[PDB]
RNA sequence: GGGGCAGGCUGGGA
RNA sequence: GUGCCCAUCACCU
RNA sequence: UGGCUCUGCCAACGCUACGGCUUGGCGGGCUUAGGUGGUCAGCCGGUUCUGUCCUGCUUCGGCGAAACGGUUCGGCAAAACGUCGAUUACUGAAAAUGGAAAGGCGGGGCCGACUU
């Protein structure tokens, strides 16, 4: 690599890449009407999708916009398998040329960096540097505030390919605020978009002990006043540059726990979020009072992995006291 | 009978393509081959019976055969022992079967629309 | 691009075949492992394994519940073949895990088929 | 009739079976399928002569049409054309004769 | 009754099956199809007797007629002679015996 | 009655080793015997589902066809004859499945 | 007493 | 609905 | 894949239209992704019961205060990578799906220690 990137729709529409996109788009969706209707003539559908992309005639199918309401109401707009496949074809060539420039401390929707690598970086970067305080911010409606215009000043500072730029502008028109949450193209662009505040933490502001997961941003420090100044500088930027309002923020001392990514993260210990605990508790309970106690063991083994890192035992005892079943 | 003669002629291109693939399937995958050949060559009889009658159920059984032929492409692509249909051959065959499915779809609509 | 649309698009048939292709993807390699002898049993097992797809597919493209029970009988016959390849075949054909594993995959296809039969019966 | 149709289809087999036997080893499986369509169509005619319901009379017609496809396949799709277009002309006239009896047979049963 | 025809048709098999095996591999499909029509017509009789539908006895009659076709076809099937006209003559006598029992069976049902 | 299949699985367990032995010589008869032996499960399975005496008479006809195969494979000659012991000690296994099938058919006929 | 953390215990949104 | 990370299941290098 | 409508040999159940066929040997030729979960972006509360801490500085406004993951420890940060420089220079009418760099900032990366 060396900047530019001016021939991407050739790679986006390569059959070897669209097959990867097809595989990625189908991964886990192989029981859905989208895949099963597509899987019928999959390589023929991939041929008319390749020749729709490579020809410049791909039009993104309409988002079917439901509102999932689970943690909080989110207007989650789903896409057709053909459209989720094109997004996967884009975010196979376009994602690793954005995710390459994302400072290493961004842990969202990136290979090898995740929900856990973040909670380990916050907590690790809490142990080293011996942070006394921390700034945790969060962007109001992040996806429904991404400007989709200043974003296409970052997606157009790295794509340079007049055709990929147009495929990205059929997936995500470069108009007004509102990146559809519930799209692969969107997690990247949101991570890319949120990556602007990363560079204002790490490049400007010279903050080296921080972590961003999409819209959540932890900034460990040493003065609860320098971290407050960093936030004010971060908030003023993300507002006047990116149009992202800060919903919640806190410059707390490292003592109040860094509520980062389903783990309240102290330097020493790291519990879980009570919401995740209670959600799993009630989910096991609903599953109980619905009639499933054998798939629960599959879930429990699963959630025992998400909770093996946290110093839990504040659920497994509880659930052993409610039903008697041997968890661990 | 225009659609039956058309659907067979267009399905002949599927056979013309898939039969050489079906003949190349190593004996190891012999049952899969003989069943693929009976599904490939036997889809003609599904089209013939569909044209010989007017029941849209016979044109749906022709669609089931075409769907079964598309399974065979998926299956013979999947088998890794010896080996059969290369992914390019599934691609090209699915294109041919799609034109057979296209004519069958218009055929089904013609019957459903009296 | 609007994916190529077959006529009579039955999800239950598309889902049951995609899930039964996992049974094939598992059983076909160990169907092919059944030695030279036991080849008739393998041919018949393979025509029951690979031929069950056609049973599901014809059941989908049909407004006849009769095709859906024939698909259930074939899945029941495939479950026998697991018992046969394990507990009647001489070398072994199918190890009890491979049996236990396949019986899980066939149960997934059986769960879809039972819901499919129930949805049409109503 | 019921043996009149087979006696004429015997001539189709008597003609096509030597051709089917000429199909090389490479296309042995297609030959086996062609032979089970050629030789097996007698049973389609025979089973229609016994139980005179029109159901197997159309199945016999579908088999004859499938045998006509095999003529197209053996000399059109079988890449080493295992049948010559002349053979696809006299065999089609042999199948057309047994098709004429089958057509009159269909009409006689579906007359009343 | 199914037991009488099968016992009498077992004589057709006992005669034709060695003959059917002697059909050259060259005529292998015709052989394997003749053998599946020889053995396999038992099942037609058995299904006709282990049940009752008259269609099954027509299916048994159709199989017997298909077996008679095979004798006529295998007789002068090609240069690789399958069945001698006497073997056809001898088998046709045994199949006529089972044809007579089938005909009386069909008559007694009707 | 799916004790039928479990009891017939012993007929297969007995009559399958003697079929994986029928040589290539009697290959058609073997392929047909194995399709009659192993395919009888399908007849019982389709009868357990259908609970129709038609699909039970088909299962009875298959057992009768399996009894024919014993009587045919006995008189097949050479070292590859199903030994007369085996024909007897498989008609015993088939009779076990035949008695359960007879009680089956009677249970359905006499509802 | 006020606060911080944690465990609960429940309303909604589910 | 989206991905990241993780757990298990399948499966041979 | 218990093949071969495939041959040579020799047999012998057998069948022969007497040629052979069949059949048996016997040579030979032909024959990493995945599934299912779960996370997390991705709640708002309310309430005390609790367990345990904390309750100071003061400018007088407010700020406060509550046994390891290789999450390791040093050494480096040249290079590569990232990013800004830059879709700039530069070539060329035009950057046109060419295209730098000097540098600047990083730690992602690197080096060892120890452990994995």
């Amino acid at each position: 690599m060396g900047k530019r990137h001016r021939n991407l729709i050739d790679q986006i529409t390569t059959w070897e890449n669209l097959l990867d996109a097809y595989r990625k788009t189908s991964h886990g969706k192989r029981r859905t009407w989208g895949y099963l209707e597509f899987k019928e003539y999959d390589l023929a559908n991939l041929l008319a999708l390749q020749a729709e992309l490579k020809a410049g005639n791909y039009e993104r199918g309409p988002y079917r916009e439901f509102l999932v309401y689970e943690p909080k109401p989110r207007l989650i707009s789903a896409l057709e398998f053909k459209d989720r496949l094109v997004q996967h074809a884009l975010c196979n060539i376009v994602a690793p040329i954005f995710e390459a420039g994302l400072l290493p401390y961004t842990y969202a929707c990136r290979p090898d960096k995740g929900t856990h690598a973040g909670v380990c970086h916050v907590q690790a970067e809490l142990r080293r540097t011996r942070a006394t305080h921390f700034l945790k911010s969060d962007f109001s409606k992040f996806f429904p505030s991404i400007d989709r215009a200043a974003l296409y000043a970052m997606i157009d500072k790295k794509i340079h390919c007049a055709a990929t730029r147009r495929l990205l502008r059929v997936v995500l028109p470069d108009e007004g605020v509102g990146i559809p949450i519930g799209s692969l193209t969107s997690q990247l662009f949101a991570n890319v978009y949120g990556g602007a505040v990363d560079r204002l933490l790490h490049d400007e502001l010279k903050q080296r002990h921080w972590a961003r997961y999409m819209d959540d941003i932890v900034v460990l420090g040493d003065d609860p006043e320098e971290l407050r100044a960093v936030f004010y500088r971060l908030r003023d930027f993300a507002s006047e540059r990116l149009g992202l309002k800060i919903s919640h923020w806190q410059v707390a001392p490292v003592s109040r726990g860094i509520n980062f990514l389903g783990y309240r993260i102290w330097p020493t210990h790291k519990l879980l979020r009570k919401s995740s605990v209670k959600r799993a508790k009630r989910k096991v309970a609903n599953f109980i009072k619905h009639g499933e106690d054998e798939s629960l063991q599959r879930f429990l083994a699963s959630w025992s992995g998400h909770a093996q890192w946290a110093d839990t035992h504040n659920l497994f005892t509880w659930m052993e006291e409610q039903y008697g079943i041997a968890c661990h | 009978c225009y659609d039956q003669m058309l659907i067979v002629e267009r399905y002949e291109r599927v056979i013309s393509y898939l039969y050489p693939i079906a003949q190349s399937i190593p004996r190891k995958h012999g049952v899969a081959r003989e069943m693929f050949l009976k599904c490939l060559l036997g889809q003609v009889e599904l089209f013939i019976v569909a044209g010989k009658s007017n029941q849209v159920s016979k044109l749906y059984a022709a669609d089931a055969g075409l769907a079964m032929l598309r399974f065979w492409l998926r299956f013979l692509a999947g088998i890794q022992k010896p080996h059969a249909m290369t992914p390019h051959q599934v691609e090209t065959a699915q294109v041919l079967i799609a034109e057979v499915g296209r004519i069958l779809g218009s055929w089904i609509a013609r019957v459903n629309r009296k």
